[PDB]
């Protein structure tokens, strides 16, 4: 995988975080913790604190885009959710229409 | 007609117990290279002792079969005593043959190792054969007290 | 119990092992062979056994060094590869672990000897059903735990060297064949109790428990006496201490074996053994062979069980050393010392 | 010998010192190490006064 | 009535005879000689067979009393109260016969080398044999109220 | 009735798992069926107030086929351990191990024992051997033939199993050289009388269930 | 060599065609599970936190909201850690029709260069 | 009349005799194994079999008390009470005998190895009878309401 | 009416016993045939002798199947279960004993040409158990027409 | 019906069996640890006394369930007490089964190092909540069994 | 009516108590075994017993909530949702405790040698708690639909 | 109608939670052993625990969806269609979790030595979601056809 | 009758998912274990898991086709041919997966030593995969007659 312009997975940066963000406002805490990694990218890039913080700091752009996109689908869920057998009729066809 | 299974199941446990005891004694009398001195000198007592367990349950099954008839009092229902008599004699004959086979299996092999234990193994094997008499005595006492 | 198992696989291997066990050297042939000092009387009694077929083909009166090794190797290979090649199922798969456990001791000493920078151009097989050029050279040539686990994983079933390689991978038992041989002897002693406890339901075993307990106590006392005067480490496991009977403690065996010299475990274990208060290695060596030789002819009386084949497979090790020592001593014009002291066969 | 050894050791233990006296009774020997011998060259038990255990 | 209760008399000596057979079977197994002879413990090892057979001998009286109290015809009231005494003597005779079998096997194997354990091994089977007497006493007390049924 | 199709499927399913138990591992028996039948029988036995019992009359079937099938199935399994030992000896000795084939005839007598009683247990009929409780009375004669043929079949199977076990040890008869096989054959000959005495005592104690008009 | 490649590509396209739409249905299940698991504790904590006015509402509301948000952040981190099914399905099934772990490294390396 | 509570009298003595037989066998195995090394602790170790054997008196007295409370008529207020009341003391005596056997074997082997273990093994073995005492108290409380059948 | 499982149990048990006996005889014949190739024809007799037991269960299953579907009653559906169970158990025991007997006869014939006549005599004499069950099944199936 | 006596009686049998297995494992671990050094036998006896306290919940629940039994026997009074007694019995058997392995592991590990007595006493003291939960569930199920016909 | 709805409330606390007992035993075995060789990981290894012991509160709260919804007068169709939700919560708590026990023992044994795997053992041990929360939420959703009928 | 359809919805979460618990325990058992050889391989080996535990969402969503469809009243034909989807999704998730446990342990042990096999181990384990997705789709299609009115 | 069709439709996808999960686990175990010794054989050894995982489409399509014909109310004629075709498709898929698993593990293990038997293992898996297709075709032929009523 050493291509110059294509293909290297350019559609995964948009399809990856948008489809991954639909599984989750619960996205506000991920947007705040992902927003702390922007300022903490410089000292955190040379600190190497923890094992998940290293891979999270390497994929900081994917966690920032997926964390920012998670606030929309997270705040949209909790039309409206009141009981079962009502939101599933639209949420069922919503994933097929989006996919 | 439920009393026929109790009479038919009389010697079914005594035949398997005596067959397992004779098979255990014959399987335990294979060794060990010498047959002139001790085997079979006093080792044949377990097969002949366990052989009468099938004859006791056969005699009890013949007495219970001859005592039970279709023209006697058979509308009670009171024919459940034949299952207790035949199962009582069958469990005693099967336990006596099973204990006689396990005692003869170690008593037959124990004679070749030490010759001083031949009186002890025959002394325990002679006393171990008295277990089967309780089922025949209880079956004859139960069959004598009823029809 | 008896009359409840109908395993035809144990009946076929019991009859095939009984056919070779019928024409073998009994206690009368060993007692008459030990007292005999003539070439015709020694060759006549030993000629009627399974090892006497090579003496019947090649007639001789004086036992040679290469003839005893060739006849013992052909007798062990014919008695092990022939019965192992004709068996199948759980009887052959369980019977292969007995040969793999005996070959694992020579395979561990060859694997440690390969890293030890020692010469090797000929290796004898005692009870190993596999040759020293197909399975022994691949495991002996490899020195990594990944290659030994990958080579041990290809065999079916797994051998006992995988647990010794897994324990020796972290450096928790020893860096020689002594501590790995003692831990492999303890794990091999526990594997016989695990297999005897697992096969206790289907097959009836009574002589295998007494022979495994007496052979485990004599193997633990012999392993504890072998580490005496050899600079045995008290912290590392080298005496083979473990509960197998109920009257042997690990502090009494390891403490009396390492530097204490306390024979109270021998008298406390039993009073009918050959050595219970002795302290000499010569009398304890013949007493361990006389105690290990017991429970072999009495276990051969019962049939239709693997307990007779378990003691019958272990009797060939003492029978090969007694036949080689009696044939080498009688052929070499000398008197037997260890064979003359032993009377229990 | 345990009662006379504990009573004699407890009665005569104050003569040598209060830091080297301990309660003991009888004589327990072992195969790995003979204890209760009052050895002055090897490691063993010690008391404030001279005490020897002889078992016939 | 169904005439249920006759199986209790025949089921009494089943567990007692199986316990005594397991006692003599477990006591007869094992080696008892050391080299050529023994300590004369063969006369001491005969007590476990009589101790295992004592549970069946005590259990036979409960089956004899239940068989004598059964009769030819009986109602469900006396038959229901009569059944149950044999299982109590049978279970205690089987458990005491199993404990006397393991105690006779360990006391016989350890008693072959040294006969010093016969003092505790002889009192262990005597202290374990009381289950058949208690089950026979409970079977006699249960069978004492089952006579003269209507 | 449901007892015919239930006892037939249970009898076939018991011999299927029982025959596949000693065979290669392809199927196993249901171990939960004993605890489920014990809990279901003990739960329905106590509650409610009633006495659990099955009530057939004769069922007409299992006596003659069960006696000959139980005797032939027991007699056919005894020669396996004896023929494997007698042929398992090989060239080790020209002794009585190749002349002791008289025990195979004693194990072969267990196939006729019970089959002759099953042949005598049906006179001028094959659906019903006697009067049944469908158009007549006295169904105890047809009822006792199942227990008589099952007891004679189990006794002939146990006597043939004991005769085969005595013949397998009577094949070699010696652990060392210079041994005699007459001592094992003497004890093996005493186990052959259990099939004849158990078949005569079992057939005589069961009466007769033939001659049904 | 195109004979086995044509049947393997036709069977792989026929399997991935139903595999994509069959695998795309996890979004409503995960969102409904996390939304139900968050709304159950929030709806079962807000009403108990809002009652008993005074100092008991501040202490019970603070102690209930702290333990509620503490488990809610671990549940959201558990769902975010468990949300790799879109990366596995997009890496396995999405990589066949478009063209491994090259797209995940290429997405982070795309914004760097 | 219909009755099914007759098995409750032997159900307590069956499990109590089985647990006392298993504990007596487990104590006799460790006493027989420890009697070979040291023959002085045999008489001191023989007390745990008699101490473990006292659990059968609760099932025998509960069985005699349950059988003594049986009248001439069977109702729905007496049946099924002695099975659970005797079964609780039977299960408690079986668990107490099962723990007393494992504690007696390790206490006998560990006490034979090193001294001073008889106080701890006798303390745990003497303290293991609380489940049998509570099961006997619950069996007496459940057996106290077994009479007055309407 | 449940005679179909009894009719199929003869070919099922005979096919299982003949399959296990042919599997063990083929395993022992294939294992003993690797040493000497001349003993293949002598060792091949046990599989052919064990495989001939299926004809009795097939003929008994065809004869029991011929009396089903045109006439049946409550008393005319019990003989097929014992007739199929007799030939099934006799064929399964004859195949199971013929497997180990064929393996021991193949090893004895592979050792020397002495025990091959004894193993061939025992294998030829082991067919009487299946012949007795086949004669009992034919005798029970022959009397299946009394009334109606 | 009239079959709730086995369910009401099995609650003390489950906790008695779990406490018996815990005392058995604690006696086995104390017997195995007392061979190397007879100086910590009194410290290792805390597991048998801690495991034996679970029988009081099933005994008090069995006495309280037995005290609430009326004079009649129907199907409404033999279903709640069986599950309520079986819940406390299974909870006491599971708590005794965990207290046996915890006391055996603490008694076995306490021989080489006595520093784990705080952690083993903390886990063994913390594992007793199952008997109180099953006793509270048995009391809650027993509270709705009034008015038995 | 039968009034047999208590089996669903008892099976949830039985399965949750068995899974929490097996998880606490499996975590205490590896914690007690790892505490001897390394006293620094004593405070770190205590997280598995506290995380495994929290599964009992779901089955206890589900049984306490299901006990109030049973009612003084039971019906025939009432004991279905409580049995299914109680069996699902019991199996989910037993599987969560069984996975938490092996995860705690493997986490303590692997964390005893090197302390670098504490984050992966903490995340893998904390990730298994969703089964008891999903089964408790399903038992609460099924318990909410069991109070409208009758 | 009895309205006993809750067993079909409750049957899925037991097998799904048991399979996910066994897969998470099997991955967590090898993850701590594989993390000791390499500290960077802990985060790569931690994916199989979440991949094995991710299969519980199908049974939890099927049980949560089938739980609200019960209500109070039911029909005679309602309650059988959900049992096939629940048992199929439960057995499929349990078998996929059981194979994912040994496949995750063997993939973690094989990937612990060589880091190049992590892509093959993740690619081999990534194809196991089709069985749970097909069983969850069949359970969703079966649960969707059970309720047709209201 | 109420309904009997969902047992075959659930057992078909349950047996197919169990056989495909067992074959995928058995192929992934030997592929993950043999992938460490040979890195070039990782692409060749991964054919058995992907080929074994495609067997669930027959039981999934048969369960979807059988589920599409069953609504809210149904008769009893479909619940025997549907259960027969679902049981045949489930047994065919389970036999195909169980037969494919051992050949995939033995082929993946034997492919490391000699890389010439890959065509025999691929032809053995391709020839063993038709057993589920025959049962799927019989389940489709039996499922074609289940849509006439209802």
């Amino acid at each position: 995988a050493q291509y110059r312009e294509i293909n290297a997975g350019l559609p995964t940066i948009v399809t990856f975080p948008f489809m991954f963000a639909i599984m989750f406002g619960h996205g506000f805490l991920m947007t705040l913790a992902a927003l702390s990694l922007v300022l903490n990218e410089k000292k955190i890039n040379k600190m190497k604190r923890g094992e998940i913080f290293d891979m999270a700091f390497t994929g900081r752009y994917i966690i920032l885009l997926m964390g920012v996109f998670s606030m929309y689908t997270g705040f949209l869920y909790n039309g409206t959710e009141n009981a079962l057998l009502f939101s599933n009729s639209y949420k069922m066809k919503l994933s097929i229409l989006m996919g | 007609f439920f009393g026929f299974a109790g009479c038919a199941a009389a010697m079914v446990l005594s035949c398997l117990g005596a067959a397992i005891g004779t098979a255990k004694s014959g399987i335990g009398i294979a060794g060990i290279g010498t047959f002139k001195p001790e085997l079979i000198m006093k080792s044949l007592i377990p097969v002949v002792m366990s052989g009468i367990l099938a004859i006791y349950g056969l005699v009890v099954a013949v007495l219970i079969a001859g005592n039970l008839s279709p023209t006697e009092d058979y509308t009670l229902f009171n024919g459940f005593m034949h299952l207790s008599c035949g199962l009582c004699v069958g469990f005693a004959c099967l336990s006596s043959g099973y204990a006689i086979g396990m005692v003869g299996d170690v008593g037959v092999r124990k004679y070749m190792h030490q010759p001083r234990l031949f009186v002890g193994i025959v002394l325990i094997l002679i006393f171990s054969e008295v277990l089967g008499l309780y089922g025949m005595i209880v079956a004859l006492i139960l069959n004598t007290r009823g029809s | 119990m008896e009359g409840v198992y109908f395993n035809i696989d144990n009946g076929f291997i019991e009859g095939v092992v009984r056919g070779y066990r019928n024409g073998l050297l009994s206690n009368n042939q060993y007692i008459n062979l030990t007292q005999c000092d003539t070439l015709e009387d020694l060759k006549l009694q030993l000629s009627s056994t399974d090892y006497g077929n090579f003496l019947s083909s090649v007639s001789s009166e004086s036992l040679t060094t290469s003839l005893i090794q060739e006849y013992a190797s052909s007798k062990l290979y014919h008695e092990f590869n022939y019965i192992r090649d004709q068996s199948s199922g759980s009887t052959r798969k369980f019977m292969d672990y007995i040969t793999y456990g005996y070959m694992i001791d020579n395979v561990a000493l060859m694997i440690t000897g390969t890293i030890h920078d020692r010469d090797k151009g000929e290796i004898l097989q005692r009870c190993h059903p596999l040759g020293w050029f197909d399975t022994l050279p691949t495991l002996s040539v490899a020195t990594d735990l990944e290659s030994l686990y990958e080579t041990v994983l290809v065999d079916t079933p797994l051998a006992p060297y995988f647990k010794n390689c897994f324990d020796t991978a972290e450096e928790l038992d020893d860096m020689n064949i002594e501590i790995i041989r003692n831990k492999l002897y303890k794990a091999y002693l526990e594997d016989f109790y695990n297999f005897v406890t697992e096969e206790i339901p289907e097959p009836a075993k009574e002589c295998m428990q007494t022979l495994l307990g007496f052979e485990a106590d004599r193997r633990s006392i012999n392993i504890a006496l072998n580490s005496l005067q050899s600079s045995d480490i008290d912290p590392d496991l080298k005496s083979d201490l473990l509960p197998n009977i109920g009257k042997l403690y690990p502090l009494a065996t390891f403490h009396l074996a390492q530097a204490q010299d306390f024979e109270g475990v021998r008298a406390a274990l039993a009073n009918v053994y050959e050595y219970r208060g002795f302290l000499e290695t010569g009398n304890l060596e013949d007493h361990f062979y006389q105690l290990e030789m017991e429970l072999c002819r009495d276990a051969f009386t019962q049939q239709f069980a693997i307990s007779t084949v378990w003691a019958w497979m272990k009797s060939k090790e003492q029978e090969v050393r007694n036949i080689t020592w009696i044939a080498e001593c009688i052929a070499q014009n000398q008197r037997e010392r260890i064979n003359n002291y032993i009377s229990v066969y | 010998l345990s009662k006379c050894k504990s009573e004699l050791i407890d009665a005569f233990g104050f003569l040598g010192g209060n830091a080297f006296m301990k309660d003991k009774k009888g004589k327990i020997n072992k195969q790995d190490t003979s204890l209760h011998q009052y050895a002055s060259l090897v490691d063993t038990e010690y008391e404030p006064f001279v005490m020897y255990i002889i078992n016939l | 009535a169904p005439f249920f209760g006759a199986i209790g008399c025949a089921s009494a000596i089943i567990f007692t005879s199986l316990g005594a057979a397991y006692g003599t079977a477990k006591s007869g197994v094992g080696i008892c000689a050391t080299c050529v002879l023994r300590p004369d413990l063969l006369f001491k090892n005969i007590v476990p067979v009589i101790m295992a057979g004592i549970i069946a001998i005590y259990g036979l009286v409960v089956s004899v009393l239940v068989c004598y109290s059964l009769g030819q015809k009986q109602a469900l009231y006396t038959g229901f109260i009569q059944l149950g005494a044999g299982l109590s003597v049978g279970l205690s005779g089987l458990a005491a016969g199993f404990a006397i079998g393991i105690v006779g096997d360990a006391g016989v194997r350890g008693s072959s080398q040294q006969p010093r354990l016969f003092v505790g091994m002889i009192l262990i089977l005597i202290f374990a044999e009381v289950l058949g007497l208690y089950g026979l006493i409970v079977a006699l007390l249960l069978n004492s109220r089952a006579t003269q049924d209507v | 009735m449901n007892k015919e199709s239930k006892d037939d499927d249970m009898s076939l399913g018991k011999f299927s798992f029982s025959h596949f138990l000693y065979y290669l591992v392809l199927i196993v028996v249901i171990v939960y069926g004993l605890y489920k039948l014990f809990t279901g029988h003990g739960s329905d036995i106590n509650f409610g107030k009633f006495l659990l019992r099955t009530s057939p009359y004769m069922w007409a079937n299992l006596g003659i086929a069960l006696c000959v099938g139980l005797s032939v199935v027991g007699a056919a399994w005894g020669i396996f351990i004896t023929g494997s030992s007698m042929i398992g000896a090989g060239v080790r000795a020209p002794r009585i191990t190749t002349k002791n084939l008289i025990s195979i005839i004693f194990c072969e007598v267990v196939a006729i024992y019970g089959l002759i009683i099953a042949i005598v247990f049906s006179s001028k009929l094959t659906v019903a051997t006697a009067e049944n409780m469908y158009s007549k009375s006295n169904l105890y004669t047809g009822y006792s033939l199942f227990w008589a043929g099952i007891t004679v079949g189990a006794s002939n199977l146990i006597c043939g199993i004991a005769v085969g076990i005595t013949g397998a040890t009577a094949a070699i008869s010696d652990a060392a050289d210079s041994a005699l096989f007459v001592k094992i054959l003497v004890i093996e000959i005493f186990g052959s009388i259990l099939g004849l005495l158990g078949l005569i005592v079992g057939l005589l104690m069961a009466g007769k269930a033939s001659e049904f008009q | 060599d195109i004979m086995i490649h044509q049947v393997i590509h036709t069977i792989e396209f026929c399997l991935n065609c139903v595999s994509h739409t069959a695998s795309y249905l996890r979004l409503w299940a995960l969102s409904l599970a996390h939304a139900q698991l968050s709304s159950v504790l929030w709806t079962m904590t807000i009403q108990i936190a809002f009652g008993f006015r005074g100092f008991v509402g501040v202490f019970m509301t603070v102690a209930l909201f702290a333990m509620w948000f503490a488990l809610t952040c671990a549940v959201l981190v558990l769902m975010e850690g468990t949300s790799a099914m879109l990366h596995s399905l997009r890496l396995h099934w999405v990589e066949s029709m478009s063209k491994p772990y090259e797209p995940f490294a290429f997405e982070y390396k795309d914004m760097e260069v």
